[PDB]
């Protein structure tokens, strides 16, 4: 019995450690606002750029952005570069 | 037993009011999506580049991760950009136009 | 037996009108912010949400990565 | 005959303990009906929400999967890496 | 020994009504509520249930997870 | 007693909504950051939009640019990379050949 | 107090001069964009082609020096020596 | 630790004159680009066989560096013309047709 | 602060160098303009001879290039002939 | 003899299940649970699909048997 | 084996009987009802195979 009474008591505390969860969980949401602010922001620059520029600033980011992945990608052993429809090897 | 599971059940009348306190928060999470949702959403009804290019990020990024993963790897060749003999080489000049 | 089930019955659906209550106050806020704009918010959650993945994943040795169409054979 | 007593009183307890499910069945139907309407009135307007909520869920079970002892052989399309593919406009298109 | 297993028969008759009347009631309020509403907490139940079947399954280390259909391979 | 330790943990729950405060102003620092690199990329956009929109074949050059620093790389990688053989441009005889001097004409 | 003087100069100077360095690189690739693109627009991409074979064949010599790289003939099965 | 980093955001000042510079050698390899994109683009406008013969010669040339590579090559058999059972066997001539 | 006074200079020195590789970039410009006239030379002599004659040599010219190649790869041992469109185990 | 039964039990049989073949559906679930206690203790090497653990929610069979119900 | 055969026809004739009794009112109950039930069983078989 005792034990039940232990545990229903540690329930009623964490129904209020709960309580402090949901304060972080309102600074967090601050904290969203805040991001969601940037990334309008900055969408909003960059929609208004593109809307007349085109597409040729993003094909150029994808091929330096090729560049740096297989660059970062580099120093790994455990990378293995597959060509597009392969079969069956292992080494 | 049986009143010890009924005290195990008074425990779980806190824990009813444990998944109010949880409602509240996932009512507060919802409450800053949907302010989000209206700000992104309209620069994004205009002009989606923006989401090209943070999945561009996005790639770089994910690559830096696992470049120290324990995870085992194996990845397209495609993206050695190697191979200037095939058709897809033109095709995002070609998407441009 | 049938208190036990009944107090449970009750504390089970009382949990579920809580969890109905979250879950419909949680949709109406972000399916009328959506309603009005569109799924940006959908995709660039999708964008953070796999980089958060990819992290959560990198530490973990029982997890593989494999081409999107062709099993090969692997070491 | 001894065993098969038994198991004419173990049929009887049976059926006491179904009567006891039919309890506990019909009190969490409730529960999903009362969240059937709450629920899916807003959803008819928008399901949105639970693409985020799918979203969400994919992170819960990445976290879940990342302690798991399973072997997990996923696909290279996650770590969207492949920017040279038509995957990688494809959200974007569906955005528009 | 005989009669023993048919009265069984008839106390198993009688639970399965039994279970049948509450899969009849259980039925009856989720349909006419799903009916008014719609699919929207079947496929929330989906996702939660999803999320439980990854756990549930976490600790098991005879479960392997295959890409989307894929045929054959062995990890060395 | 144990649940003055609860107590001590609630104390360290308010810190974490302290931290969260915290948080706070880090996501204001990082939304000035993504505003900078937006900038940036808005600038970028409209000069290079004038300029591929005119020819493209600047993102050809730069591709065949990219695949060469890309095999620089590779070259001295960890990476175990299976390649085609088409790569090496070997089989004269095929329908592959005639390709670009056809896109010519 | 001094610190956060040192931090206010320190993050306007690295965000100013981290977009100074994307503008100058932005330029320097429309510039160059814009002599490739009007020469193109009359001439054609015959200079690509041969690019192409050149660099293919640049890319073949980097990629001599490594037992890492093999290459496959597009469609083939399994084996290993 | 204060001028650690200030003068780490001050070299951050000469990356960008170093940019500067780097901008300079683009624009120079786009000038001799351009130049060489006009005179082959006109070369080529009346017959690209200048490009296939070039081919031609790239795998000649590959041939040699791969001869002598650490790199593993797996060719096809149709590299060495055996097959003249094979319907392609006429496929060269029927092009001269 | 006793090491970032130096890094800053090096980055200035950087810049520097790079303005020789900017010097020496002049000079790779000249080459190339040598080269790609070269390259127009030929193809015009070579497309106005083939605009009349037909591809001609074309042919001919892979047939000799399929000896010279088996012929120079015939010295390895990390080079194999696999059938076209079709699977192989090593034996 | 044994054609004499099966002719029997032919008549009864189909009078019953032409009005509603159901019954052999439900025959054949009883069936599956009947080898299934079999197989559960044999000495086969036995491999089956994953689908009969239902697991998979996200499939497009999921609403399948509901779908035939409607 | 046919003095078996012969016992056979008796016991295979009482259960074809019960099959069939079986059949008829399953039959109608799903004539009128639908097969609803049927669906559910595949579902609580699922469970126990």
């Amino acid at each position: 019995f005792t034990e039940a009474v232990e545990a229903k008591q540690v329930a009623q505390q964490e129904a209020e450690r709960a309580r402090f969860v949901v304060e972080k969980a309102e600074q967090q949401k601050k904290a969203a606002i805040i991001s969601a602010e940037g990334d309008s922001k900055a969408a909003e620059l960059i929609a208004n750029s593109l809307a007349t520029a085109g597409d040729g600033l993003i094909e150029l980011r994808k091929l330096e952005a090729a560049e740096d992945i297989a660059y970062q990608l580099s120093r790994s052993r455990n990378i293995t570069y597959l060509p597009a429809g392969q079969s069956v090897l292992l080494q | 037993a049986k009143q010890v599971a009924q005290q195990e059940a008074q425990r779980a009348q806190f824990l009813v009011e444990k998944a109010k306190q949880e409602q509240r928060q996932k009512i507060v999470q919802a409450e800053g999506e949907a302010e989000a949702a209206k700000m992104l959403g309209e620069a994004l009804s205009k002009n989606p580049g923006y989401i090209k290019l943070r999945k561009i990020r996005a790639a770089q990024n994910i690559s830096k991760t696992i470049a120290t993963s324990q995870n085992r790897i194996y990845l397209t060749a495609d993206n050695l950009v190697l191979n200037l003999q095939d058709e897809s080489f033109t095709r995002g000049s070609d998407s441009l136009i």
